[PDB]
């Protein structure tokens, strides 16, 4: 058992609004998600999309070069 | 006082205790003290 010192004040669940917080600070929520995550998102999307587009281009070039 | 019979006690308890909010003040080594939700749930009996 860890020895802890703290004071915790809590309000009853029936004295607070339950759902409005979903839509509060919404620009901050979007901004934090984008600014913290855009590198991770790039590192995930870029190789997949690039490989797919290159494969499509390869297939189109191969199809054209076999025609008459 | 004599007017307070068993049915009176139950009526008053249902007015003041049953499924009611509670206030808790605790100090010391109280990590094993149950949280507010557990105390709040124990204000009613679902077997009844
Ligand atoms: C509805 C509009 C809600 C707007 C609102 O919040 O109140 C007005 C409110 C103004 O007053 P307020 O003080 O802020 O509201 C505080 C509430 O009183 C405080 O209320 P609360 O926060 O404690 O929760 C109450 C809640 C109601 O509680 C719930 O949300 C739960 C609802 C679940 C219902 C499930 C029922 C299922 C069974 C239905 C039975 C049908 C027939 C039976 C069929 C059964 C068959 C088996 O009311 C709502 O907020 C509705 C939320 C809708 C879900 C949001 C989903 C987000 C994604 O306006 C706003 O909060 C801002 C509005 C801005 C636009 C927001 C639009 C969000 C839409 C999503
Ligand atoms: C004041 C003046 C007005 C100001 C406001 C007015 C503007 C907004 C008015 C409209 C409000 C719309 C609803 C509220 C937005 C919202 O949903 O926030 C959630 C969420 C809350 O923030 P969070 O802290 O990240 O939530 C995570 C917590 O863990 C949350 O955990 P929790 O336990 O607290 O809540 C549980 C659950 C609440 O969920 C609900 O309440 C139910 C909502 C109804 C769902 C109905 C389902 C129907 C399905 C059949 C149809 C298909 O989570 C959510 O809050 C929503 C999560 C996404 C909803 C879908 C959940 C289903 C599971 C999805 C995963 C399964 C994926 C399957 C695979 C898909 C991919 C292959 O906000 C966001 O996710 C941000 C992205 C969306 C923002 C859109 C903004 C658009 C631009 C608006 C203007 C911007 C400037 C202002
Ligand atoms: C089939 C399975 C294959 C699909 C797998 C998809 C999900 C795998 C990812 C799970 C790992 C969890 C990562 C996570 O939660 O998201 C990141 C970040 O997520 C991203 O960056 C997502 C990037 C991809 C977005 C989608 C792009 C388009 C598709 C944030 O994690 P934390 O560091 O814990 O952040 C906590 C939150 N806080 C900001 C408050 C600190
Ligand atoms: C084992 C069976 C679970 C039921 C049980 O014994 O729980 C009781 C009633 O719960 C209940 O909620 C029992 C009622 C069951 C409803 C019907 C379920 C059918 C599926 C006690 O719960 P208590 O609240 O009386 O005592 C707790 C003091 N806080």
């Amino acid at each position: 058992p860890v020895k802890l010192k703290a004071v915790v004040y809590a309000l009853s669940p029936f004295q607070q609004k339950i759902m409005t917080g979903l839509w509060k600070d919404l620009p901050e929520k979007i901004h934090h998600k984008v600014s913290e995550n855009w590198i991770s998102a790039t590192l995930l999307v870029t190789p997949v999309v690039g490989t797919y587009w290159y494969a499509q281009y390869f297939k189109e070039q191969e199809k054209l070069e076999h025609r008459f | 006082i004599d007017a307070v019979d068993a049915s009176t006690v139950k009526r008053v308890a249902n007015k003041y205790i049953y499924d009611k909010d509670i206030a808790i003040s605790a100090i010391g080594p109280i990590q094993d003290l149950p949280d507010y939700n557990k105390f709040r749930r124990r204000t009613y009996w679902n077997r009844y």
